[PDB]
């Protein structure tokens, strides 16, 4: 069965693939190459995992297809759910709801999670014999008593008339393993440990049971409550922003409420309450941003809830949107100070083949070597993602044909079937008048 | 606590007679800026005068904002200070003039002495009084007494739902009720009640107390222009369907205007006119400018800082009007100009001392002098953003300090603008655009 | 049989500040006695934490 | 509500003191290998925050602030050495006289010590009594640096 995520662009991508001195080797976590970037990438890594310094930008810059965004993804393949990693386009900003300083700013604090620790009292056990006696008619106590039994212990408890109405919502029924906090007094219900008497009708397929939990009844657990700045901002902007956590439309959220915000989280931090995970912004395509958008990141990279910032952007000398500037990569030069620039050497032909491999590998499509060599040659002449594609779609035409190892011919039928940049610009070349403009 | 771009500038580094010493307070140059920003702090502190601008011009990298935060260091945490940057004035919900006027208003700050009174104590009684009155008896260690609160009082208890021996907090001025907890004496009464118990309150039944409240006027501009203290149906409603922000009117300026004069005459209230600074000015448009005019005109508008690092420069929102820092030379006549200039090495060098015992990192002296010659070339803050780099190379390597080798395999790993420029200009034909 | 057990605490931030304001205060030393052994016993003995409210 | 009052948290009662963190840990301990305290302190104002931190840490206790009426003192003496779900009894030192009999316990703590050292001796003796069948064991707590030590000392 395929799950909801299938094979994608950076599918094979699981790290940068380096030592622990930051040393890239040659080919691991399907990285290939690239070692001075791979090298900078690791660096900036420990940089962010060390979550000390705010606001600091760095920008992957090279030549299309160089594997800008493979690293980036790279990083956010090691770095681990742990630490938040938002991952967005630079034309996201723009955006009719509000402002692009006010989509920056989401973005950064999308970046800064929030961490809350606390241990509670927890009863997790298999229920015995529940009891529950109501009034008959009209407003009475209910008085009532639960049995809960662990591998080790047997406690009975009186209960309470707010426990009592739990209980029946939540509809406990004798063998039902359930969890009770004493505090909140929310009471989940965890599985069956064994089934319900056979003799009643319409219950339906029992389902498996869950083995009885061990140990003594009332623990002590810890419990880890993780939100983003930006979350706890829409949920104190208005009281709807539960609801606008999920269906965006949170406007624009006014600064008093942001500056609270900060405050009240650097609070919990010298209290010790709350610890604040910095994470990292990807904005891919960062050319994109106009003048605005820059001056804005100038100073909020400034700030000490600030994330990591990375940016890619495969632009030479190019005007600034919304102005009339020629400058590299089409960013300011004042934005341009505040950054390292980490560049990207082109692939070799060796590097060529062995990413082709590693693709072929995650695609599970086996291929032989005189068709390599012809891919190989094909990527160099044309680009890495015309042989990428070429790889799925010679694995289609010999599947086809009842085959099980891509040959030289399927690539040579994909390349007259499927056509690159180059080849479909001559073809237009030599009909142009066919063609509507120019 | 994470180290910020600025978090070594502690103050201005000035002595007793306003001149600058040369290196204290994490600045290192700029004498006659920082002498001109010890004026412009006597000014604020004054409180005397009202839409003084100020704008700090020079090249990036000379430390305006860092002297723009330097004034709010020295100005303490009770005078406001509201950074703000020309992008900001591009909302898609409120004019750009009423962005700027909210920022304006949140400058000014009000010190207002307020009294609570504070209903605290167990709960006996709970009896209602035919809209149905409350009458409720409250208990405390020191005493007992019976209140006769409004029927929003009983529905709030009704939500909160209060019953006889449970704790409750009711706030006399808001109307607040909150439920702490049922009393403690009941803890022992079952052994699952899922309830919270909360001690029985060791004070008085009713208490007052006097509390000085940190306000500004964009607060009560805020609170009167989109009104949630009634806690009638009418202000759920108003806050649910309208959002968003408005462009408050003049009326309602003046009548909170009144309203904070009477407070003042009251003796119950502090003004403190406050700062508003404008870091990137440049990114204003015409209009911006031309507002700004007036709202520096007025009497009632606080002492504002302007950055730039512009040079002669075409206005935004003109087609190809040009002036000298971006900003039409109208404003510019109303400004106070302070220049702040390049540093030279030994600055430099100063500069990054700090910056590294600021983040906590031990750096040899070959290793300071390479890194001040990397930031002869290229810039300074290329130079200083290398430091935490080159750090955590030398921890992998297991050297406590930075050496000169961590320092050049990080310029070699890391390029700056002007070698990245090189690089494009030499491979033209391959980047895109 | 009986056993006796001393425990060493430290001070909070709260707790250090008022310390040190009480002894800068000293230059009666029983009210200053008095109000030391109050700041050991607990800060919210002089203040609790104020619960904020809009004006 | 939440957005229309803020109350302070009542886990920064403990952090504000670092005798109440200490009691605490001590406290879990000794519910964990199955005892019950006694709590002594000088002041009610104490006694109103250790009620506090105890109802913040789920500790059932009983108390006697020496303002208590004297029937009201045999009462919570008879339910206390018949209820074994109170786990603590905190008390004020100079108060309860000597017809006290706290058998039922088996820790003392010291919140704070006292000038005279006869006052501390009675509070133990108030459940080191005769006719008491478990070991008693007396915590003293003293903040380090302070006047406490001088306290000590003296006594
Ligand atoms: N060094 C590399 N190692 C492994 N795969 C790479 C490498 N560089 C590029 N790729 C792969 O090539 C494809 C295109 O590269 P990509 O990162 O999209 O180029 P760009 O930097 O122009 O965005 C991606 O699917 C990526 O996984
Ligand atoms: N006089 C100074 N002393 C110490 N550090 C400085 C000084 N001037 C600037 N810096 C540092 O150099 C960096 C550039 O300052 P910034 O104010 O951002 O420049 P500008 O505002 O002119 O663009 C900041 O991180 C600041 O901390
Ligand atoms: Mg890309």
């Amino acid at each position: 069965v395929t799950r909801i995520e299938r094979i994608g662009a950076h599918s094979h991508i699981r790290g940068l693939g380096l030592d622990d001195a930051l040393e890239p080797r040659q080919a691991s976590q399907g990285m290939v190459g690239q070692l001075a970037a791979r090298r900078a990438a690791g660096v900036v890594l420990e940089m962010i995992r060390e979550g000390k310094i705010a606001g600091r930008a760095v920008l992957i810059a090279g030549q299309p297809g160089t594997g800008k965004t493979a690293i980036a993804m790279g990083m956010a393949q090691a770095l681990g759910p742990d630490t938040p990693f938002t991952a967005i386009a630079g034309s996201e900003i723009f955006s009719l709801e509000m402002s692009k300083t006010e989509a920056l700013t989401q973005a950064f604090r999308r970046s800064i999670g929030v961490r809350i620790k606390e241990e509670t009292e927890i009863i997790e056990g298999e229920v015995v014999e529940i009891q529950i006696d109501r009034p008959a008619t009209g407003t009475g106590s209910k008085v009532g008593k639960l049995t809960l039994k662990t591998t080790e212990m047997e406690t009975i408890y009186d209960l309470g008339t707010k426990m009592i109405e739990s209980l029946t919502k939540d509809k406990v029924q004798a063998g039902d393993v359930i969890t009770i906090d004493k505090a909140t007094g929310k009471i989940s219900k965890l599985g069956r440990s064994f089934t319900r008497a056979r003799d009643y009708d319409a219950m339906g397929s029992q389902t498996k049971f869950v083995q009885c939990p061990d140990g003594e009844l009332q623990k002590r657990k810890e419990v880890v409550h993780t939100v983003s700045l930006h979350e706890i901002d829409v949920i104190n902007s208005r009281t709807q922003g539960f609801l606008a956590l999920f269906s965006g439309d949170t406007g624009e959220i006014k600064s008093e409420v942001r500056e609270q915000i900060n405050a009240k989280v650097a609070e919990w931090r010298e209290e010790g309450k709350a610890e604040i995970i910095p994470g990292v912004l990807f904005i891919d395509e960062v050319h994109m941003l106009d003048i605005e958008s820059f001056s804005f990141l100038n100073r909020a990279l400034e700030s000490d809830m600030a994330p990591v910032l990375i940016m890619a952007t495969n632009r030479g000398i190019t005007r600034i949107r919304g102005t009339s500037y020629q400058s590299p990569h089409g960013i300011p030069i004042d934005l341009l100070d505040r950054l390292l620039i980490v560049s990207t050497t082109p692939y070799s032909e060796k590097d060529t083949k062995q990413i082709l491999r590693i693709r072929c590998e995650e695609e599970d499509v086996e291929m032989s070597e005189d068709a390599y060599t012809v891919l190989t040659r094909i990527g160099l002449e044309t680009s890495l993602r015309y042989a990428i594609q070429l790889i799925t779609a010679a694995s289609l035409v010999c599947r086809k044909r009842k085959g099980t190892e891509v040959q030289v011919d399927d690539i040579k039928r994909v390349y007259s079937l499927f056509l690159d940049e180059s080849r479909s610009t001559q073809y237009m070349k030599e009909y142009q008048d066919a063609f509507l403009f120019n | 606590q994470r180290i910020a771009s600025h978090s070594h500038v502690k103050g201005l580094g000035l002595d007793e007679s306003g001149l600058a010493k040369q290196a204290a307070s994490g600045l290192v140059g700029q004498e006659n800026a920082r002498e001109a920003c010890g004026v412009i702090v006597e000014l604020i502190k004054s409180k005397k005068m009202a839409g003084r601008a100020v704008l700090l011009a020079g090249p990036p990298g000379t430390g305006k904002t860092a002297l723009a935060l330097a004034i709010a260091q020295e100005l303490g945490s009770k005078v406001p200070f509201c950074p703000m940057v020309g992008s900001e004035v591009y909302s898609t919900e409120i004019k750009k003039t009423e962005v700027l006027m909210e920022n304006f208003r949140r400058a000014i700050g009000l010190r207002i002495k307020e009294t609570k009174e504070v209903y605290e104590g167990e709960v006996t009684e709970l009896t209602p009084c035919e809209i149905s009155h409350v009458i409720i008896g409250l208990k405390t260690a020191k005493g007992t007494k019976q209140l006769k609160l409004d029927p929003s009082i009983f529905e709030s208890l009704q939500k909160e739902r209060v019953e006889a021996g449970d704790v409750i907090y009711i706030e006399a001025n808001s109307g607040a009720v909150k439920r702490q907890g049922r009393c403690d004496t009941y803890a022992t009464e079952f052994d699952l009640e899922a309830e919270e118990y909360v001690p029985l309150p060791k004070g008085d039944v009713h208490k007052k107390k006097e509390i000085i409240q940190d306000v500004t006027l964009h607060d009560l501009d805020v609170a009167n222009a989109r009104p949630q203290g009634g806690q009638d149906i009418l202000s759920m409603m108003g806050q649910l369907m309208k959002p968003k922000k408005t462009e408050i009117t003049d009326k309602l300026r003046g009548e909170i205007n009144k309203v904070v004069n009477k407070y003042i005459d009251q003796g119950i209230a502090e003004l403190v006119p406050g700062v508003l600074f404008v870091d990137e000015v440049h990114m204003l448009d015409i209009e911006c400018f031309t507002y700004l005019h007036r709202a520096l005109e007025s009497s009632i508008a606080p002492i504002v800082i302007f950055a730039s690092n512009r040079g002669n420069c075409v206005i935004r929102g003109t087609e190809d009007i040009t002036s000298p820092h971006g900003i039409p030379l109208d404003l510019l006549d109303r400004v106070m100009i302070i220049r702040t200039m390049l540093y030279t090495p030994q600055e430099m060098k100063q500069i990054i001392k700090i910056r590294a015992q600021t983040e906590g990192i031990n750096i040899s002296e070959e290793a300071l002098n390479h890194l001040g010659e990397i930031g002869t070339k290229t810039t300074l803050r290329y130079s200083v953003q290398l430091l935490t780099p080159a750090n955590l190379l030398a921890k992998i390597n297991g050297k406590d300090s930075i050496e000169k080798e961590h320092v050049e395999e990080i310029s070699e790993l890391f390029y700056d603008a002007k070698s990245s420029a090189k690089i494009l200009a030499d491979q033209q034909d391959k980047y895109m655009k | 049989k009986k056993y006796e057990h001393v425990i060493r605490c430290r001070l909070s931030k709260r707790q250090r500040c008022l310390y040190d304001d009480f002894m800068a205060q000293t230059t009666s030393v029983i009210n200053i006695l008095m109000q030391l052994r109050k700041v050991c016993n607990h800060p919210n003995l002089f203040d609790p934490r104020p619960v904020t409210s809009p004006f | 509500c939440n957005m229309r009052t803020q109350f302070p948290d009542l886990r920064l009662i403990q952090y504000d003191c670092g005798k109440l963190q200490t009691l605490a840990v001590l406290l879990r301990q000794l519910k964990a290998e199955g005892h019950r305290v006694l709590i002594f302190t000088q002041m009610t104002r104490m006694l109103d925050v250790l009620e506090q931190f105890l109802t913040y840490h789920g500790h059932l206790y009983l108390r006697l602030d020496g303002s208590t009426r004297v029937e009201q003192r045999q009462a919570l003496m008879e339910r206390f050495n018949a209820d074994k779900r109170i786990f603590c009894f905190i008390l004020s030192t100079r108060s309860g006289g000597v017809g006290v009999n706290l058998t039922g316990a088996d820790t003392v703590v010291f919140y704070d010590s006292d000038w005279n050292p006869t006052m501390d001796a009675q509070a133990q003796d108030r459940c080191h009594r005769i006719g008491q069948t478990r070991d008693v064991h007396i915590y003293r707590l003293i903040s380090e640096r302070t006047v406490e030590e001088n306290i000590l000392k003296k006594a």
